[PDB]
């Protein structure tokens, strides 16, 4: 397949439609590694696959482009993949991160703190998660659906993503909600996208592209993540770190995406139809302003 | 009274102590125009480009930038580093300058004291 040579792979529509039984995910390629390049993290190949597959979708890419990042720390007290979203996203494009935990970003912005804590003004054209809580793994008893962070992002979705943007979450086999899943489906299009470097893991961005802030289709939560561990472990996929030696395409084309705000009785179905095309980004353009709550306390 | 981190940074080099890691480096082609500190990866075929704040010494250590204001050359920005040097890219950034005239590295790319 040509499959070794893209950045990854993405969830093919029949597994999509699918109605399967929640199996335990058990990959055929666990335990093997990716060679990477000399000297390179695995998260900056990891988020580089990403971003390269994201080049494949109609985002939309205005000027002044907002991008918030969770989950953006490691245990390194760097963050690789807001380096790599940073190199990908036109010049001039606003870029908040956080984490739990502190450390250095070359973000615009950094607040620390759990996300709940996290609090904006405005709203955002491109919304990253790679919030995970290795605590979920857990092989002995049942894998239910995911709070935690989960809930935020969904609530953080709702109400501060824009219209015509799009999100990229990280979950795993048991880092997952079934409330995303259903959001999946107030999107244009969604998916679920595993990069080559990493795929002797259950791990995937559920990448939802181009919000319309309303279902369009009805998505059972557990059905799908159901579907995806069917596929995932119907198809092991070959780890290649080829997509990372040709990083000649990789910028994010500055697209200058009309924004405009309107109101929710102006959105017609001609809206709607340039929301889905990545062709408009509906929120105001004001300031961006953010904060983090704290708790005091003796 | 000022904490001089630069210096004993250089001091514990000169120990033999082990560099700064997890200095992030990027995926570019190595086409770039070699400049020192850029707003996107500019490697060329002799340099690697790393994230600038993983490469700051104070950045790194959680200490102040030594300047009035307090701002941050690196941080959000990308810097290019020699091959041979990218094993102590926090120390190359410190014990180099920039020229103001081309923006390569002094004695790494720099040739504006040539006839
Ligand atoms: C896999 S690490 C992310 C690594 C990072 N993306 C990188 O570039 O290397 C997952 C991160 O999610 C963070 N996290 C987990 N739960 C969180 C929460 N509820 N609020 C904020 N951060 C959280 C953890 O602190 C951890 O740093
Ligand atoms: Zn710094
Ligand atoms: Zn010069």
């Amino acid at each position: 397949s040509s499959q070794a040579w893209q950045p990854g792979v993405a969830m093919p529509n029949l597994y999509k439609m699918q109605r399967m039984l929640l199996e335990k995910c058990d990959l055929q390629n666990y335990g093997d590694s990716a060679t990477l390049p000399k000297g390179i993290m695995m998260n900056v190949a990891k988020y580089t696959q990403l971003c390269q597959y994201l080049n494949t979708l109609t985002l939309a890419v205005p000027y002044n482009m907002r991008v918030i990042h969770f989950g953006a720390g490691s245990d390194k007290g760097v963050a690789p993949g807001t380096a790599v979203l940073r190199q990908w996203l036109p010049t001039g494009t606003l870029l908040v991160d956080s984490d739990l935990n502190d450390f250095v970003s070359d973000a615009d912005s950094t607040l620390i703190g759990d996300c709940a804590t996290v609090h904006t003004a405005n709203k955002w054209d491109l919304i990253i998660s790679d919030m995970y809580d290795p605590k979920t793994k857990n092989v002995t008893k049942e894998n239910d659906s995911k709070e935690g962070f989960f809930t935020y992002i969904c609530g953080f979705i709702q109400q501060k993503l824009a219209l015509g943007g799009s999100v990229a979450i990280k979950i795993t086999e048991h880092s997952w909600n079934a409330d995303l899943y259903k959001l999946m489906g107030h999107f244009a299009w969604w998916t679920a996208f595993v990069t080559n470097v990493n795929a002797s893991s259950s791990e995937a961005f559920l990448i939802g592209c181009n919000y319309l802030g309303k279902p369009r289709e009805q998505i059972d939560g557990y059905v799908m993540h159901a579907n995806y561990i069917f596929w995932r472990n119907t198809n092991p996929i070959q780890l290649s770190s080829y997509s990372l030696f040709d990083m000649s395409k990789f910028p994010l084309k500055l697209r200058g995406t009309a924004v405009m705000s309107l109101k929710e009785g102006q959105i017609n179905d001609m809206i709607l139809s340039l929301l889905s095309k990545g062709r408009l980004i509906i929120r105001e353009n004001n300031r961006v302003v953010i904060s983090s709550d704290v708790l005091v306390n003796n | 009274f000022a904490v001089d981190a630069a210096k004993a940074y250089k001091d514990y080099l000169a120990s033999g102590g082990q560099p700064i890691t997890n200095c992030v480096k990027m995926l570019c082609t190595h086409t770039g125009t070699g400049q020192a500190i850029t707003v996107t990866p500019e490697a060329n075929m002799d340099q690697e480009s790393f994230g600038g704040a993983s490469c700051c010494l104070y950045c790194r250590c959680h200490i102040d930038h030594p300047n009035p204001k307090g701002f941050c050359d690196l941080k959000g920005k990308y810097v290019q580093i020699p091959t041979t040097c990218a094993n102590d890219p926090v120390g190359f950034t410190l014990k180099n300058t920039v020229c103001t005239v081309c923006g390569m590295w002094k004695g790494y790319g720099c040739s504006c004291d040539q006839l």
